[PDB]
DNA sequence: ATCAATATCCACCTGCAGATACTACCAAAAGTGTATTTGGAAACTGCTCCATCAAAAGGCATGTTCAGCTGATTCAGCTGAACATGCCTTTTGATGGAGCAGTTTCCAAATACACTTTTGGTAGTATCTGCAGGTGGATATTGAT
DNA sequence: ATCAATATCCACCTGCAGATACTACCAAAAGTGTATTTGGAAACTGCTCCATCAAAAGGCATGTTCAGCTGAATCAGCTGAACATGCCTTTTGATGGAGCAGTTTCCAAATACACTTTTGGTAGTATCTGCAGGTGGATATTGAT
């Protein structure tokens, strides 16, 4: 039997995603969040195919921006492990918030 | 007879349709007829800086057709370009390979 | 059925004097044209400000270059200025 | 078997976007605080988003309605036009 | 050689400032703040109105550009409030003439 | 019977010089009678919300003279006019009084 | 012969400063740094003081606008002492050199 | 003339006792001997981007003297507005 | 070290999704010839920036001392990483109709004109008055013992 | 938990700097009210392309196991805070000079404008082919032993 040591396979699935482009989370489920959200600012709303995917690209680029920066600051409290309060400072420095 | 304006300057970019976009910009009452020449060049030139070293992405790459992914590689490894487009993120662009060194595995005998 | 205007036949014409042998997808075109829209809006934007700082009803190629040196960092503004005072010069010189 | 549409961006696919942000190691608490950020995202594009579309007297958002949002929200995205 | 006339909102401000605290003052100073404040937010509206009339291929600004502005660049409570007071004082313009 | 827009409107802020102040700046071909009046009461209205909050910190500071580090108090405490302001700095306005807990003493008994 | 304990008056001039609104870099040596930038720039210049002041009040404004965001470095990393790289995390994800 | 006495090492006027009060205004306790230098630094290299974008102004517009509105057109630019000094 | 279990690389193939290539027709560029508008060229202001210097407080530089913070060490227990499924959601592909967007119409509302009126910004003056900063003097706060 | 040093607070008191204020008043705005066009709301359709929906298909929810991470407790060295001492620089307030922004008048270039002549660029089409994976097998990496 085989096994892996813990984050060996972390490694191999950083190596791998940013080697690549594809949107990372599944298309129907953002779809059915962004059609949600938007009812509470306009009811019986139809959005264009190229309008969710333009907010996907963004929002996914959004994210992986932020793990860019929390995780430096998990590692600036010396970690390799980001908490929320890592995702917090990035926010809080970031301007977005507080 | 009629001379194109791009070909005058001897250009790519079009002068007549830089002139026009800035006339119904709302950017100024009167556009000089230099302006949109020297626009069109800067236009031009920024074009062929990054298309060039995209190219060379795609070159290392072992493609002859650009991407995305080859335009993203092209602006965020040179300095210059980078700085300019900062605040711009390119759909299927993807990121430079980075894994901060502190999250490699001890390695050696040691 | 209206003419959706872009500026791919000229990124393409630029390409292929920069990389003959070099294609490009849609989806770069299309960064590509984002791309060109963007600077022109930033350097028109920043021309229109530097008129109407000094008074004047007219944008020309003195604003667009001033323009060129605030927004393009150092190396890109130099080579840009130039392309651009060339351009006007080769179009004032030519009957 | 219902379930929230924001548990729909499931641990698996926040790990894949923390991992291409170069994240070797994933506190279990991350996968909630995410989820709230990408919701805050969302509300404050697709707000501005809607905005324009209600402006054009439209009930389809356009590719055109996100992208002038994301610019006015500083996130500017090439390839959807403009 | 008559120094050039240089017009504020200083004299709206100063009105306005009675209207809600009949007994307080303004140093020069703060209603510089509160100049380059209107200025600020002047432009950042008209602007905002200006791209809007454009992106739909409208050559007009009108009262319906201004309050899409609005809604753009103000928060929550701001917005609403400020959205009332504008509706308002253009009904009321309307009906005065 | 020459009579003001803004007194026709209902407002100090004057519409006359905002319809002027949105022809030179162009920003469109064409300005409609409205805009100026909607926008004359936007402004009106924001600079009215900010002396509220500001008189009331020069009153808090024993003051009669709104100063600048009043208006900076009243758009920092202001959940909604610091994010307006968020990227904006006022001279001579100083920070809100904020010291980070963990760097308070811790002298004294109180915790068991 | 009495002694306030370390940090004491720290926390004193915490309050002290917060409190005043006057720039805290002497006049005189903040010209001479502006003329030095400048010249470098373009010889011959000359500044309207209110040019001179304008920049003393926004640097002054940026660097007390730093310093919040470096305390909040240091102190993420369990510390109470402000050190480079708490400065260095603080610009790099305000993307000052991201 | 005259010509102006020779302008260096003005960088070294941001004493260690004025970055320390500035700090404190952003309310930090404790100050490790290397900040006074990364500071001067970070400082150094903000005000040049300013002065750069107002004396691009000064010259576009023909002056020989940098205005306000040169340093406050500047600062916006930057992403830095300022109240206070005109615009 | 060995040995293997699994991941990774590379060379080759090939159908087709998605390029490049081709065509015609028309919006919008360019040519022509008036019809306005502007932004230096010269010629003067007065302002305000520069420099100078003298006096003196006021803050800076420096050296000493040690309180307490940082960073190193060691460690136990906790907490995510790794790992395999079949079931459940997503994805893929094709149907009907919502609604965007193309188009013409026409009138309320906008621009342009050239008068008339009012205003707000000014320079000149006077004229008040909020509060800066200074003094006692009463009242916390701190830190040692 | 007492007490001593010293920082803090607060409430009055002056003498300004800076605010408020009386015009004077007048150049530029604002606005009044004709005479334009003319932007765009409105109504109608047609043809995209969007929501739905049911078959095809491949990720993810699930519990167990333990590797190794985090965070806790301890300690030592040394850094940075505090403070006393000496005194150099900046601040403050003039002055005289002049450099140079800021104004005002001619207009000869420079754009705008209305019309006409042509054409470069788009959008349908019509073909062509880069490479996305699929295969085979060689090799590297990892991890247990
Ligand atoms: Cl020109
Ligand atoms: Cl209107
Ligand atoms: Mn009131
Ligand atoms: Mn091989
Ligand atoms: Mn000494
Ligand atoms: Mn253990
Ligand atoms: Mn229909
Ligand atoms: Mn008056
Ligand atoms: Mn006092
Ligand atoms: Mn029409
Ligand atoms: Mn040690
Ligand atoms: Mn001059
Ligand atoms: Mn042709
Ligand atoms: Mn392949």
């Amino acid at each position: 039997p085989h096994r892996y040591r813990p984050g060996t396979v972390a490694l191999r699935e950083i190596r791998r995603y940013q080697k690549s482009t594809e949107l990372l989370i599944r298309k129907l489920p953002f779809q059915r969040l962004v059609r949600e959200i938007a009812q509470d600012f306009k009811t019986d709303l139809r959005f264009q195919s190229s309008a969710v995917m333009a907010l996907q690209e963004a929002c996914e680029a959004y994210l992986v921006g932020l793990f860019e920066d929390t995780n430096l600051c998990a590692i600036h409290a010396k970690r390799v492990t980001i908490m929320p309060k890592d995702i917090q400072l990035a926010r809080r420095i970031r301007g977005e918030r507080a | 007879k009629a001379k194109s304006r791009s070909s005058r300057a001897g250009l790519q970019f079009p002068v007549g349709r830089v002139h026009r976009l800035l006339r119904k910009g709302h950017y100024a009452e009167r556009v000089g007829a230099g302006a949109p020449v020297y626009l069109a060049a800067v236009l031009e030139y920024l074009t062929a800086e990054i298309l060039e070293l995209a190219g060379n992405a795609a070159r290392d790459n072992k493609k002859t057709r650009i991407i995305p992914r080859h335009l993203q590689l092209a602006i965020r490894n040179d300095e210059e370009l980078n700085k300019l487009l900062g605040g711009v993120t390119i759909a299927q662009g993807g990121v430079l390979p980075n894994i901060q060194a502190v999250l490699l595995p001890k390695k050696t005998s040691a | 059925r209206s003419r959706k205007e872009s500026y791919s036949i000229y990124v393409y014409k630029v390409l292929k004097q920069v990389h003959p042998d070099t294609g490009i997808s849609s989806k770069a075109m299309g960064i590509m044209n984002s791309f060109v829209n963007d600077i022109f809006e930033r350097i028109a934007g920043e021309a229109s400000r530097l008129a109407h700082y000094n008074k004047r009803s007219t944008i020309t190629s003195r604003e667009i270059q001033t323009a060129v040196r605030l927004l393009l960092p150092g190396e890109l503004a130099k080579h840009a200025v130039s392309e651009g005072t060339k351009a006007v010069t080769k179009y004032t010189s030519a009957k | 078997v219902l379930r929230d549409n924001i548990q729909g961006i499931t641990k698996p696919a926040i790990r894949r976007l923390a991992r291409r942000g170069g994240v070797k190691r994933i506190s279990g608490l991350i996968y909630e605080e995410t989820r709230g950020v990408l919701k805050v995202f969302l509300e404050n594009v697709i707000r501005d988003a809607v905005t324009y579309t209600e402006h054009a007297k439209r009930k389809t958002v356009t590719a055109m309605d996100v992208v002038y949002a994301l610019k006015r929200q500083g996130r500017t995205l090439y390839g959807f036009g403009g």
